[PDB]
C-alpha cells in the first residue's frame, strides 16, 4: 500500500499548497474560502482531493465489509460504474443544475452506492454456490444490507420531502435512483432469505426456490415498471432527459428474461 | 379666413355693460357654459370685425425727415453679412458692397462696389412678410457703372421699417433690376408717429359674465396662476 | 337603472383592451353605443370621439354635435374640447373664434390635457389670441410634465411622422441628443450588415430561415423605441433648463418649441396611423376630421397633410367653394411652423388664384421665403420664371440667368430644367438679337 | 530683454501645447513635457502649472514632490488660482510637507475666490460631509452648485466624455421606461446573434473567414448610448436638484440638492485622471498612483478614497512615511464609510480589530461589524459578528446569538455556505466537547 | 490629522486682536496670501489644541429624574418596526416585542414576549458610531423567562441619549446576550443638565487681516454672498 | 426602310405617354422632371429614345453627305460602333463618373464623329480606285473633311482649356479621343490630296507612293506616341485604365506594316 500513501501524501501536499497559496492573497478566514470557492483551479483540486478520500474511503469500507475480493466481479463492478457515472453526467448535464458544491457530492454518493448494491449482488451471487461460509460472514453481510438500505431510505424520505414541499426539480431523479437503490436492497434481502432455506436444509428444493425466484423477478419487474413510470413523467414538462435509458434497456432485458423463465417453468 | 384676428376673455364679474364704443355687443349670440365643479357661466362674443381706421389720428408732430437726422449726424454705421458679399450701409453718406479676396499669405484682393453716393396725401405702403405696412422712401444714386446698363451709374432706395428690438440693422438685401438694388433697415424711431407706427390690429375683448351663486371668475386657473408664479 | 349601462361600458371597454380586432372593436363600440343611450358619460364621450372622426363608426357629424350640446352641457371636461374644434375651423358650423376661445379655455379649465395643448399652442403662434411668451409657456410646461410621467413609465411608444405629400436654435442645445443621433445610426448600420448574406455559399442564411431576421427588425424596433425615450427625456430637460431661469440665462424663444417638440412626440401622435390608415383605403372623408384634431393641437405633419388633402378637392364636409381657403388657411399655419413645401404651395395659390385674389407680389414674397430660407429650388426656379417673363416687377434677363445658374448648381437634380429654359432664354435673347 | 524672455517662453509654450493638443503619442508627450519644462524655468506661468501638475502627479514626467512644492510658493505668491488648490492639497494631505487643516482650508477658499473649479468641489465635499469644518446644506449647496452649472454648461455641449469607475479592492426618480426598452432589445440582439447559422462552431473545417463585421460598430453604439443616457440622467438630477432646492415645486430640502449635486458633479470631466492614476498602478508605479488617487479622495469621489486606502493599506506607497500611512489610510476607509461602502465599513472594522493604526479596540470594531451587517447587508460583516460573539470579544461570552448571526448569514447571501457550515461545525465540536468535560 | 476638529474662514477687516480666551494665537504661523485680483491678505491660524474642559460647568439644575418623569407621566409612546418583529417600547411603562402573524381568514396570532415592568461621580459614558458619548441608563428586569437559560426572566436596560430634534424615537436595538436587552430612546430634554448635551468640539476661527491697499472682503466672495441669498 | 419610321414613332409615342402621364401627377414644369430623372421606368426610355434620334439624324446627315451606301462599308461602320461602343461603356464604368444625364450627349456626340470619320476614310479608300468621280462628290468630301477638322480643333481647345482650368478629369481622355480623331482627319486629308494630284494628271505617279508610304510612317508614329503618352497619363494618375488596348494594337499594326514595309521596299 506504498503507492496508495504516496499518492495521498502528494494529493495532501497539493491541498496544501493551494490553501495556503489563497491564504497568502487574502489573510483572513472568509475571504480565503470564498476565493478557494470562487476560483476554477481551487475548486477543481479540492474536488480531486475529495475524489482521492472517497476513494480511500471506499477502499477502507470494502475491506470491513468483504475479506476478500474474488477477483471475478471487479470488471463488472467497473462497467456498472462507468454506466452510472455517465448517466449521472448526462442527467446533471440535462437538468442544467450547473457546478455548485452541494450537488456534485450527491452524485457521487450514488455512483458509491450503485457500487455497493453491485458489490452486494455479487457477493449473494458467490455465496449461492458457496459451500463453506462462516456465520460471521454471514451476519456482517446482513447488517450492510440493512444499514445502507436504511441510509438510502432516509435519503430518499429526505429528498422526496423536499421536492414535494418545493416542486418539480433535479431531486426527483435523484430520488428515482435511491429508489432503484432500495429495490436492490430489497432484492439483496430476498436473496437473504433465499440463502437462508438453502442454508439449513442439506436436500436441495426445487419448488421453493423456483418459487423464490418468481417472487424475486415479480419484485424487480413491479420495480422496473415504477422505474419507467416515473422516467414517462418527465416528457410534458421540462424536455426530453436524453438520458436513464441504459437502465430502462436493462429493466425491459430482466423483465424479459423473468416472462420467458415463467413461460418456460410453465 | 382672418387668423390674425386677436382675442382675450377676462371676467368682469356679475354686474356689467356691454361698451358701445369700439365693437358692438349683442344678446342673442351669448353661449351656456358650466366647469368641470358645477360653476355656471352665461357668456357673450362681439361681432369680429375690426374695419375703418376711426382710431383719431392726430399727429401735430413735424414730417419723419428730422426723426432720422441724428442717424446721419451720429455716422455710427452697422454692417450685414451675406452669402458671398458684404453690404456695408450707411445713413447719409453712401452705400456700398464689397467682397474680400484673401490672398495666400502677404496680400488681399479687394473688390468694391458702389451702389450710390449722397452728395402725396396716401403714404405708401409696402408688403412685408405678407403684411402691409407704411414706409418711407428716399432716391439716391451716382454709383459705380455697370457695363449691362451702358455705363450708367447705379441707384437704390433705402426702406425704413419699425421695430421695438432693432438696432439699425439690415433685414434682407434685394434688387429691382439689374444694377438697381433695394436695402431693408430696421430703425426703431420712426414708428413713433402714429401713421408711421406698426400696423398691429387692435385686441377685441371678449367677457363672459359670471352669475351669481358662483365666483367671479371660475376655480382651477387659481391654482394655475400661483402655480405660474412660484414657477 | 345606471348599473346596466356601467356594466355594458365595462364589458365594452374590456373587449377593447383585450382584443384589438376590428370585429371586436365594432362589437364593443355597439356596447358603448347602448351604454350611452341612457346617456351615461365616460362611454358616451368614449363612442363620440370616435363617431365624428369615423373608422370605429359611421361618421355622423350633426349627431355629433347635437350629442356634443348635451356632454357639453353636464360638463365633461372632454366634451367642451372637441366642440369648441367643431367650432373654430367651420366644422358643419359657422366659424367664429370666440366661441371656440371659451370652450378650449373652459376644457383646460378642468383638467384636459388636450385642451391645455390646444391653449398653449393658440397663444404660442397667436391664433385667436395675441401673441405671448408666459401664457403659451406655463400651458405646454403643464402638458409636458403628464408627458414625461407616461415616457418614463410607459417608454414613450414611437410614432413614424409620416407626409402624405411626401440665440441657441441652431439645434436648441448639444450634446446629448448628438450621441443619441450617433448611436441610432450605428446600430441601423449594424443591423443592415447584419442581414447580409450574399456570402453565404449553402449556409448563413440557413436556407431562408426567417426566424432571424424577424428578430432583426424587432430588435432594431425595440431599440429605436428606447433611443428616441432617451431622447425626448433629455429635450425636456434642456426645456426646463432654458425655462426658468438655470444654466442658461432666461429665453423664452429657445424654450417654448423645445417643449412643444416633447408635447408633440407624447402620446395623442397615434391618430396619425389611425388617419393614414383611413386613408389608405378610399375614406377621404374621416382623414381630413382626424387629422384636423392633431392640426388644432398644433402638429406640423397634421397641419400639412390636412391642408394636402384638401388642397386636392376631396373632402366631403366642407363646400367646393370653402374647401381652397380652408386649405390656404392650413398651409399658412404649416408656412408658420416653417415647413419648405407649404411656403411654395401658398406661392402657387396666390398665383395662380386658387382661393384668394390673382396677386403676383404676394406670390414673389412666398417665392422668396421659401428661397433664401430653405435653399429651395422649386419656388426659386418660380420666381427665375416670374423675372422671366415680367410679372409684377421690371422686365430684364440677366437677373434670371443668374438665378436659373444659381439653381443649376444648387440641387444635384435640377441639372435639365434650367438647361431647358437656358436654352430658351438664349433663343429669345438671340431672336431680340435678330430682332435688334 | 524681460520681454524678449517671455517673448521666447510663450513661443516655447505655444509649441508644447499645440504638440499636446495634437498629438497623443508618449513620446510626444514627453517631448511636450520637457518644453513645457523649459517655458516654466523662465516663470510662465501657464507652462508653471502645465508642469507642476505633472511633476507632482508624476502623469508625463518623473515625479518629485520637492521641486513641485518649492515651485508652487511662487505660484501662489503670484496668485494663481491652480496654485492655491495644489498647495492646500499637500496641506491637507500633509504630502512631502507639514500637515495642517485650517492651511488645507485657507488655501481651498482662496482657490475657490480665484475662480478655480476643483477647489470649489473640494470645498462643497468637504462642506457635505462635515470634514473640517462644520457639516452645513448651504455652503455645500453653492460651492456645489458653482461646479454644478459649469459641468451642466459643459456636457449641453460636448456631451461629457464617459467615465468607468473601476474598484481596485474589488476588481482587483425617472427612466425606467427607456432602459427596460435598452436592455430587452440588447436581450433580442444577443438572441439573434446566437441563433444564426451556429455563430460558433460553424462547419469549419479550415475557416470560411468570412469575417464577423458586428463587434466593433455594435460597441460604439452601447458605448454612444452610455454617454447619452448618463446625459439625459445627469440633466435629470440637475433639474431635480434646482426644483428641490428653489421651491418650485417641492419646497427646499436640503439633502437632496446638495446629494444630487455631489453626483452630478462627480461624473464631470477632471474623472479621467481616474484612469490616468489605474494605468500608472498598472506598470507598477505606486509612488504616481496615490497621489493622482489622493487628490481624487480629497474631491469628494468614493472610489478614489478607496483606492488611495487599499494602495495605502499594503504598504505599497513610498512617498508616505511607513510610521504614518496606517492613519492616512484609516483616514480614507472612515470617508468612505460613510459615503456608503460595504468594504470600506468591514476594513475600518478590521483597522479596530487587529490594532492597525489605532490601538487596539474590540468594542468599537464590533460596533462597525453591527453598522456594516444592520444597514447594508453584508454578509462578512455579520460573519466575523458571530465569531465576536462566539469567544466574547468585547462583550460577554455567549453561546447562542452567534448561532443565530451564522445562520442569517447563510440566509443572506449565497456565498457564505461553506464558511458557515465550517464554523458551525466548528461550534457544535467546541460545545459537544465542553459539555462532555462538565 | 483627524475629521473632527471644524474651522471657519472670518474677515474682521484690518484692525484686530488676537483674543487670549479660548484656543491661542501665535505670531509664528502666519500665511500672506494673495488672490486673483492681486489682494494682499495676511491670514492668521489658531493653534489644534482644543484641550482640557474649562468651560466652567457650573449649573444648578434639577435632577435627571425631573426631565424624565414628564416623559414617564405622558403615556404616549412610540413603535419601531424590524425586519421580522416590532419592538413598541413605552417608557416607564413596558416594552412589548411582538410580531403578528396573519392567517388566511380568520386568526391573528400575536407572539408576544415581555421585556419587563417596574413595580456616582464619574458618569458612565458609551459609544455610538465611533464617537464616544455621556448617557443615562434605566436599569430595569423581570421579563418573561427566556426558555434558553432555565426561565430566568428577562432584563432590559433603557439607554437614554438625547438629540435636539426628537419624538422619543428609538435609534437602535441591541442583544448583548440571550433574553437580555438593550434599547435606547432619543428625547430633546435631559441635555439641559451640564453633562448630557453632545460634546461639540470648539470652532477654530481662522482671521485673514486685510492691509492696506486692499477691501476686507474679496470681490468674488463679495458677489457670492449676495448670490446665494437671493438665490436662497 | 419604314420599319424604322416605325420604330421611331414607337419611341416618340412611348416618351410623349411617359411625360403626359408624370404632367398628370404633377401639374408644375418643375416637380414634373424631376420625376422623369430620377424615377427607373421613365429616366430609362429617354436615353435609349435620344440614341434613336441620334441614328436617325446620323443617317439623314450620311444621306445628305453620300448619294448612296455602297453596301461594303455597313459591315465594317457597324463593327467598329460596336467596339467603340463597348469602349465607351467600358470607360464611363471605370472611371466611377456615376450616371449623369449630361455627359452622355458628349459620348452620343464623339461616337456620331468617329462613325463619320470611318466613313469618311471608306470613302477615300474607295475614291482611291474611282475612276468616274464627279466634282459634287470631291466638294462633299472637302465640306465633310473641314467640318471635321474645324469640330476636332474646337473640341481640343475646350479639353485643353478644361484640362488647365479644372483639372484631371474625364476630358483629358475626350482631348486624347479628339487628338487620334484629327490626325486620322490628317492622314485622310494627305489621302485626299495625293489622289486628287494622281487625278488631275493622266500618268501614273511613282512618287506618290512613297509619300504616301513616308506620311502613313508618320502618322504611325505619331499615333504610337501619343498612345504612350495617354498610357503613362492613365498609369500615374486616376487608376488602371484597362482600355484602350485594342487600338493600341491596331495602331502597333499600322506602324509596323508601315516601317517593315517602307525598310522592306527601302
Ligand atoms: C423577506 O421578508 C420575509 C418576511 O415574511 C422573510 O421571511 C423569513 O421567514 C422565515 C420563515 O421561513 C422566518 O424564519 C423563522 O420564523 C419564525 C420566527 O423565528 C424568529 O424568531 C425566533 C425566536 O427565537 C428567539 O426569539 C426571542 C427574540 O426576542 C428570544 O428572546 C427567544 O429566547 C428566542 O430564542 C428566532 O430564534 C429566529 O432566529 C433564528 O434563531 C434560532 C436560534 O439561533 C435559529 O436556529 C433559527 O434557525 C432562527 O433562524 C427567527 O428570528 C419561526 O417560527 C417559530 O415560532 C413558531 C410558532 O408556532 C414555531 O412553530 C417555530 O418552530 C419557530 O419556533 C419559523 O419556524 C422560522 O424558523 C424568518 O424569521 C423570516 N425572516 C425575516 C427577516 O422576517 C424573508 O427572509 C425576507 N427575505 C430577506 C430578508 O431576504
Ligand atoms: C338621459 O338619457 C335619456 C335616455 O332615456 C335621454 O332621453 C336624456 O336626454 C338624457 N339626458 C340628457 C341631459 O340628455
Ligand atoms: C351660422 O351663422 C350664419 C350667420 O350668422 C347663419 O346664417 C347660419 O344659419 C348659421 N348656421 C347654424 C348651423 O347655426
Ligand atoms: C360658393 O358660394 C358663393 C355664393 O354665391 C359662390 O362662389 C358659389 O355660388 C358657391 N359655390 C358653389 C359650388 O355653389
Ligand atoms: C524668475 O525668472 C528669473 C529670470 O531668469 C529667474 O532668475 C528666477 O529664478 C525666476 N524665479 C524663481 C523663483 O526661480
Ligand atoms: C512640520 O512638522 C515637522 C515635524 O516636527 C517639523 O519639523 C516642521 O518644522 C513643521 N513645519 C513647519 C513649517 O514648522
Ligand atoms: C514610527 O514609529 C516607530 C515606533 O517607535 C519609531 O521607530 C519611529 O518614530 C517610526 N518608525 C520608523 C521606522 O522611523
Amino acid at each position: 500500500m506504498f503507492r496508495t500513501a504516496v499518492m495521498m501524501a502528494a494529493s495532501l501536499a497539493l491541498t496544501g499548497a493551494v490553501v495556503a497559496h489563497a491564504y497568502y492573497l487574502k489573510h483572513q478566514f472568509y475571504p480565503t474560502v470564498v476565493y478557494l470557492t470562487k476560483s476554477s483551479p481551487s475548486m477543481a483540486v479540492l474536488y480531486i482531493q475529495a475524489f482521492v478520500l472517497v476513494f480511500l474511503l471506499g477502499k477502507v469500507m470494502g475491506k470491513v465489509f468483504f475479506g476478500q475480493l474474488r477477483a471475478a466481479e471487479m470488471e463488472h463492478l467497473l462497467e456498472r460504474s462507468w454506466y452510472a457515472v455517465t448517466e449521472t453526467c448526462l442527467a446533471f448535464t440535462v437538468f442544467r443544475d450547473d457546478f455548485s458544491p452541494r450537488f456534485v457530492a450527491l452524485f457521487t454518493l450514488l455512483l458509491f452506492l450503485k457500487c455497493f448494491h453491485w458489490l452486494a449482488e455479487d457477493r449473494v451471487d458467490f455465496m449461492e454456490r458457496s459451500p463453506n461460509i462462516s456465520w460471521l460472514f454471514h451476519c456482517r453481510i446482513v447488517s450492510l444490507m440493512f444499514l445502507l438500505g436504511i441510509l438510502d431510505f432516509l435519503f430518499v424520505s429526505h429528498a422526496y420531502h423536499s421536492i414535494l414541499t418545493r416542486g418539480a426539480s433535479v431531486q426527483l431523479v435523484f430520488g428515482f435512483e435511491y429508489a432503484i437503490l432500495m429495490t436492490m436492497v430489497l432484492t439483496i434481502f430476498i436473496k437473504y432469505v433465499l440463502h437462508s432455506v438453502d442454508l439449513q436444509s442439506e436436500n436441495p428444493w426445487d419448488n421453493k426456490a423456483v418459487y423464490m425466484l418468481y417472487t424475486e423477478l415479480f419484485t424487480g419487474f413491479i420495480k422496473v415498471l415504477l422505474y419507467m413510470a416515473f422516467m414517462t413523467i418527465m416528457i410534458k414538462v421540462h424536455t426530453f432527459p436524453l438520458f436513464a435509458i441504459r437502465p430502462m434497456y436493462l429493466a425491459m432485458r430482466q423483465f424479459k428474461k423473468a416472462v420467458t423463465d415463467a413461460i418456460m417453468s410453465r | 379666413l382672418s387668423d390674425d384676428i386677436p382675442f382675450r376673455v377676462n371676467w368682469p364679474g356679475t354686474e356689467f355693460s356691454l361698451p358701445t364704443t369700439g365693437v358692438l355687443y349683442k344678446e342673442d349670440n351669448y353661449v351656456i357654459m358650466t366647469t368641470a365643479h358645477k360653476e355656471k357661466y352665461k357668456c357673450i362674443l362681439p361681432l369680429v370685425t375690426s374695419g375703418d381706421e376711426e382710431e383719431e389720428k392726430d399727429y401735430k408732430g413735424p414730417n419723419p425727415r428730422e426723426l432720422l437726422e441724428p442717424l446721419f449726424k451720429q455716422s455710427s454705421c452697422s454692417y450685414r453679412i451675406e452669402s458671398y458679399w458684404t453690404y456695408e450701409v450707411c445713413h447719409g453718406k453712401h452705400i456700398r458692397q464689397y467682397h474680400e479676396e484673401k490672398e495666400t499669405g502677404q496680400k488681399i484682393n479687394i473688390h468694391e462696389y458702389y451702389l450710390g453716393n449722397m452728395l402725396s396725401n396716401e403714404i405708401p405702403t409696402k408688403n412685408i412678410e405678407g403684411q402691409m405696412t407704411p414706409y418711407y422712401p428716399v432716391g439716391m444714386g451716382n454709383g459705380t457703372p455697370c457695363s449691362l446698363k451702358q455705363n450708367r451709374p447705379r441707384s437704390s432706395t433705402v426702406m425704413y421699417i419699425c421695430h421695438p428690438e432693432s438696432k439699425h440693422e439690415i433685414l434682407s438685401v434685394a434688387e429691382v433690376t439689374t444694377c438697381e438694388y433695394e436695402v431693408v433697415i430696421l430703425t426703431p424711431l420712426l414708428c413713433s408717429h402714429p401713421k408711421y407706427r406698426f400696423r398691429a390690429s387692435p385686441v377685441n375683448d371678449i367677457f363672459c359674465q359670471s352669475l351669481p351663486g358662483s365666483p367671479f371668475k371660475p376655480l382651477t386657473l387659481r391654482q394655475l396662476e400661483q402655480q405660474e408664479e412660484i414657477l | 337603472q345606471m348599473q346596466e349601462a356601467e356594466m355594458m361600458y365595462q364589458t365594452g371597454m374590456k373587449i377593447l383592451n383585450g382584443s384589438n380586432k376590428k370585429s371586436q372593436k365594432r362589437e364593443a363600440y355597439r356596447y358603448l353605443q347602448k351604454a350611452a343611450s341612457m346617456n351615461h358619460t365616460k362611454a358616451l364621450e368614449r363612442v363620440s370621439y370616435a363617431l365624428l372622426f369615423g373608422d370605429y363608426l359611421p361618421q355622423n357629424i350633426q349627431a355629433a354635435r347635437e350629442m356634443f350640446e348635451k356632454l357639453t352641457e353636464e360638463g365633461s371636461p372632454k366634451g367642451q374640447t372637441a366642440l369648441g374644434f367643431l367650432y373654430a375651423s367651420g366644422l358643419g358650423v359657422n366659424s367664429s373664434q370666440a366661441k371656440a376661445l371659451v370652450y378650449y379655455t373652459f376644457g383646460a379649465l378642468g383638467g384636459n390635457l388636450i385642451a391645455h395643448m390646444v391653449l398653449g399652442y393658440r397663444y404660442w403662434a397667436g391664433i385667436g389670441v395675441l401673441q405671448s411668451c408666459e401664457s403659451a409657456l406655463t400651458h405646454y410646461r403643464l402638458v409636458a410634465n403628464h408627458v414625461a410621467s407616461d415616457i418614463s413609465l410607459t417608454g414613450g411608444s414611437v410614432v413614424q411622422r409620416i407626409r402624405l405629400p411626401d440665440g441657441m436654435a441652431y439645434l436648441y442645445g448639444r450634446g446629448v441628443q448628438v450621441n443619441y443621433d450617433l448611436a441610432l445610426k450605428y446600430f441601423q448600420k449594424a443591423a443592415e450588415q447584419g442581414w447580409v448574406d450574399g456570402q453565404l455559399q449553402l449556409g448563413s442564411m440557413y436556407y431562408n430561415g426567417i426566424g432571424v431576421k424577424r428578430d432583426y427588425k424587432q430588435a432594431l424596433k425595440y431599440f429605436n423605441l428606447a433611443s428616441q425615450g432617451g431622447h425626448i427625456l433629455a429635450f425636456y430637460n434642456l426645456a426646463q433648463m432654458h425655462a426658468s431661469g438655470t444654466g442658461v440665462m432666461r429665453s423664452c424663444h429657445t424654450a417654448v418649441e423645445l417643449f412643444k417638440n416633447v408635447c408633440e412626440r407624447g402620446r395623442w401622435s397615434e391618430r396619425l396611423m389611425t388617419a393614414y390608415n383611413s386613408y389608405k383605403d378610399g375614406d377621404y372623408n374621416a382623414a381630413v376630421i382626424q387629422y384636423l384634431l392633431l392640426a388644432e393641437q398644433g402638429y406640423e405633419v397634421a397641419q400639412s397633410n390636412a391642408a394636402f388633402i384638401l388642397d386636392q378637392r376631396e373632402a366631403s364636409i366642407v363646400g367646393e367653394n370653402e374647401t381652397y381657403p380652408r386649405a390656404l388657411l392650413h398651409w399658412n399655419r404649416a408656412a408658420s411652423q416653417g415647413y419648405t413645401v407649404a411656403r411654395i404651395k401658398l406661392g402657387d395659390y396666390h398665383f395662380y388664384g386658387f382661393g384668394t385674389d390673382v396677386d403676383y407680389e404676394t406670390a414673389f414674397i412666398h417665392y422668396r421665403l421659401a428661397s433664401e430660407q430653405q435653399h429651395s429650388a422649386q419656388a426659386m426656379f418660380n420666381l427665375g420664371y416670374m423675372h422671366e417673363k415680367g410679372l409684377g416687377i421690371k422686365q430684364d434677363i440677366h437677373l434670371a440667368k443668374r438665378f436659373y445658374d444659381m439653381a443649376a448648381e444648387a440641387s444635384p437634380d435640377a441639372q435639365v430644367p434650367v438647361f431647358l429654359a437656358l436654352c430658351k432664354l438664349g433663343v429669345v435673347y438671340f431672336l431680340q438679337y435678330i430682332r435688334e
